[PDB]
RNA sequence: CCGGAGCGAAAGCGUUUGCCAAGAACGUUUUCAUUAAUCAAGAACGAAAGUCGGAGGUUCGAAGACGAUCAGAUACCGUCGUAGUUCCGACCGUAAACGAUGCCGACCCGCGAUCCGGCGGCGUUUGACCCGCCGGGCAGCGUUGCGGGAAACCACGAGUCUCUGGGCUCCGGGGGGAGUAUGGUUGCAAAGCUGAAACUUAAAGGAAUUGACGGAAGGGCACCACCAGGAGUG
RNA sequence: AACGAGGAAUUCCCAGUAAGCGCAGGUCAUCAGCUUGCGUUGAUUAAGUCCCUGCCCUUUGUACACACCGCCCGUCGCUAC
């Protein structure tokens, strides 16, 4: 088995899947969901980012990868650590799409201390 | 909004401080 | 009046702490005040842990979990119904809810 | 125009012989087009690998990322460039209502290899403790940061790079610093969880062929 | 893959937002083995059979 | 990790290590021997913003531009960004600077925890944990239906108040006018401290209760709701 | 003549019910494309849910109480002190 990282940058109002080689160095092949929606107001829906991941397991399998390491990673740093909707689709389309998935690992950007996040004291008030 | 009450305030007090400084 | 004996923080002999950042609003809350919930939930769902574990190229994996630290203000803690509305002797209540 | 990926070949990559398995899997890059040897690329890559796929019966929380130095015939060799824990494994050790004493030292090894290895341990709770926090005075503290860094720069400064990595896959370490803490207060999950490599001396094939004979 | 056959054993509740969908668990007769739960639509009781085209995933709600 | 835990007169204070001189509490058959408490006048300190003079300006972000929404947004939302936010010195002395609760002292309930020190007790573990106790510290619960209060609530008393007197300082006298005018005074300025009157007004306000309402939450109900369809309207 | 199972939407109903069919009463000198009844033929689907839209109860908040069709703030404009 053709061993890879699969890198999911599963944040709000965007959902990226990025496959590259076991070093990360060359990109494979990444799709985001706007490549499959005409609006991008549906990029975070997981509709969008169930479609993203089936064509790239067409795209591994013709250059020869097999298996994914996941990383999934969410904004991180001041905003949020949660993943977007699109962690789970993107996910779950990549093993029912015949590839193979193993040691996956989250790798979000907490920091240790930040600087001032976006939004004054009183927040975003939506 | 009582804190704007008192920014009317040092806003007129401010002006009549200009208005008294010009008489001299 | 006065609602809440410790005011709604647990700022006690102590005159002021460090203010947090929300999350889904990033308003500055005190460490105190500050709606604490520690999220732990597996990567995979529920509904999808059976298709990844049949494309598991191993034996046996357990698949890990997301460990997430989470602060609400207390207009969001009530909106994302963290938290809700308790009766006048039921606020008393200390004890997490099962 | 042209599809970019028939220019690229494949290469196996490798590890020290010291662990259980060399193959590690394979890499991508392409050909030599020019002056931009394929070799010019294969030489500066890191491959962040978990424990459990470099070793046979070990954790899979210990992730390694060894650095490529060298491409001897369509396969690429790789050595020792730092370890670190993974993100889940490090929010489920640290837990509430007991003491957190982190320590770090950035010392070299006999060579030219400047390490800079992250110890992280927590007090344990004992068994007829009705007390709810298990919290170690601040000068408690000191004594257990003490330790944590003492033993860190003496076991890594006695013996060279390929001696302290077969050193560093078990929690060699880590368990000695809990008997250490012991006789002042019981520690629970003393961890290296990080170690990183600033400076990287003069490398030479010849003490590289030595590890992976 | 080939198709298995299963027969309903067990009604658990109504499922959806509607209430049109009934969870309710199967088991295979051919070979003892995946006494999955599944969702059904419509009228479901206690013996009936289910051709289920696959059997890899549950499926709650 | 970080807690209704500690420390400080407060504002305030949490990455490592080092340096520097303080502080409570406890320990004491040490020492001093009433040297006190509270304090007009006077002074140190005092979050943040602001101000003057340098450095640095990541992020954020007054102002400002622009993008959206609306009948109209000079806003919330979005992009960007000055001052500012960061550091250095001199100012400013203002906060819902709140425990909206001065300091000292006595007396006046109980229990379980917690913090530091001391004391004595089966044990486990090479101080840790266990059971207590004495002294202060942050607090909590229970009873306040041994009291107090308009009540909410109060043992960090808000108890020992017509059965009124332990000591002392500050300060309030219906709501507005008004923290305004004027004078003095401080300041580079913004402004700080001190502080009126004319005039106007029968209420303003506190706590609690029942209704109503919410664009609050929860639960429940009906083919004048939907699901599944079936008729027909448009 | 338009109307080829009919735009975005929308009404009704789960058992002799919907619907189809026709009758009779009320209105009425003359009249039923209406309505109140009546019998006739006779199903589809469902023996459910807060999903949606309407609804009461509890908790909660209020400066509302001829009660959210509530109350109330400032600028501007008029007059008087
Ligand atoms: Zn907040």
């Amino acid at each position: 088995n053709v061993f890879g990282v699969c890198h999911i940058f599963a944040s709000f109002n965007d959902t990226f899947v990025h496959v590259t080689d076991l070093s990360g160095k060359e990109t494979i092949c990444r799709v985001t969901g706007g490549m499959k929606v005409k609006a991008d107001r549906d990029e975070s829906s997981p509709y969008a980012a169930m479609l993203a991941a089936q064509d790239v397991a067409q795209k591994c399998k013709e250059l020869g990868i097999t298996a994914l390491h996941i990383k999934l990673r969410a904004t991180g740093g001041n905003r949020t650590k949660t993943p977007g909707p699109g962690a789970q689709s993107a996910l779950r389309a990549l093993a029912r799409s015949g590839m193979k998935i193993g040691r996956i690992e989250d790798v979000t950007p907490i920091p240790s201390d930040s600087t001032r996040r976006k939004g004054g004291r009183r927040g975003r008030r939506l | 909004r009582a804190k704007w009450r008192k920014k009317r305030m040092r806003r007129l007090k401010r002006k009549r401080r200009k208005m008294r400084q010009r008489s001299k | 009046t006065k609602k809440r004996r410790n005011n709604g923080r647990a700022k006690k002999g102590r005159g002021h702490v460090q203010p947090i950042r929300c999350t889904n609003c990033a308003r500055c809350v005190p460490k105190d005040k500050a709606i604490k919930k520690f999220v732990i939930r597996n990567i995979v769902e529920a509904a999808a842990v059976r298709d990844i574990s049949e494309a598991s190229v191993f034996d046996s994996y357990v698949l890990p979990k997301l460990y997430v630290k989470l602060h609400y203000c207390v207009s969001c803690a009530i909106h994302s119904k963290v938290v809700r509305n308790r009766s006048r002797e039921a606020r008393k209540d200390r004890t997490p809810p099962p | 125009i042209v599809d970019p990926f028939s220019k690229k070949d494949w290469y196996d990559v490798k590890a020290p012989a010291m662990f259980n398995i060399r193959n590690l899997g394979k890499t991508l890059v392409t050909r030599t087009q020019g002056t931009r040897i394929a070799s010019d690329g294969l030489k500066g890559r890191v491959f962040e690998v978990s424990l459990a796929d470099l070793q046979n019966d070990e954790v899979a929380f210990r992730k390694f990322k060894l650095v490529t130095e060298d491409v001897q015939g369509k396969n690429c060799l790789t050595n020792f460039h730092g370890m670190d824990l993974t993100r889940d494994k490090m929010c489920s050790m640290v837990k509430k209502w007991q003491t957190m004493i982190e320590a770090h030292v950035d010392v070299k090894t006999t060579d030219g290899y400047l390490l800079r290895l992250f110890c992280v341990g927590f007090t344990k709770k004992r068994t007829n403790q009705i007390r709810k926090t298990s919290y170690a005075q601040h000068q408690q503290v000191r004594q257990i940061r003490k330790k944590m860094m003492e033993i860190m720069t003496r076991e890594v400064q006695t013996n060279d790079l390929k001696e302290v990595v077969n050193k560093l896959i078990p929690d060699s370490v880590g368990k000695d610093i809990e008997k250490a803490c012991q006789s002042i207060y019981p520690l629970h999950d003393v961890y290296v969880r990080k170690v990183k490599m600033l400076k990287k001396p003069k490398f030479e094939l010849g003490k590289l062929m030595e590890l992976h004979g | 893959q080939p198709i298995k056959l299963a027969r309903v054993t067990k009604v658990l509740g109504r499922t959806g937002s509607q209430g049109q969908c009934t969870q309710v668990r199967v088991e295979f007769m051919d070979d003892s083995n995946r006494s999955i739960i599944r969702n059904v639509k419509g009228p479901v009781r206690e013996g009936d059979v289910l051709t289920l085209l696959e059997s890899e995933r549950e499926a709650r709600r």
